[PDB]
């Protein structure tokens, strides 16, 4: 292909259907699993 | 600028930061 430059995209664009008497309620759900890695020690010199 | 000293620009402009803040405000 090639090499290009450009201006980053922060993210999509969501438009919430807000009104003064409307609510959204979930009817289902999922269980999700994520990881987090943290360093605790270093080498003793 | 000085004798070998330079200041680098930030990656995010302050317009882009304003767009993160307005998204947090509109979501909330
Ligand atoms: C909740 O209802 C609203 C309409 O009252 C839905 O929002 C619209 O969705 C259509 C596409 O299906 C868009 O073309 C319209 O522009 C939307 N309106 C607004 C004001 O954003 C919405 O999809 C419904 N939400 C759910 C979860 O079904
Ligand atoms: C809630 O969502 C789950 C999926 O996330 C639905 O379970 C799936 O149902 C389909 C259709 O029977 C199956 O093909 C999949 O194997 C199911 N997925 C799993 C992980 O079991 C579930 O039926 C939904 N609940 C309701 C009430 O609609």
């Amino acid at each position: 292909q090639s090499i290009i430059a450009y201006t980053m995209s922060l993210g999509a664009e969501n438009s919430v259907a807000y009104s003064n008497n409307s609510i959204a309620i979930p009817t289902n759900f999922t269980i999700s699993v994520t990881t987090e890695i943290l360093p605790v020690s270093m080498t003793k010199t | 600028k000085f004798k070998g000293l330079t200041v680098l620009p930030p990656l995010l402009t302050d317009e882009m930061i304003a767009q993160y803040t307005s998204a947090l405000l509109a979501g909330t």
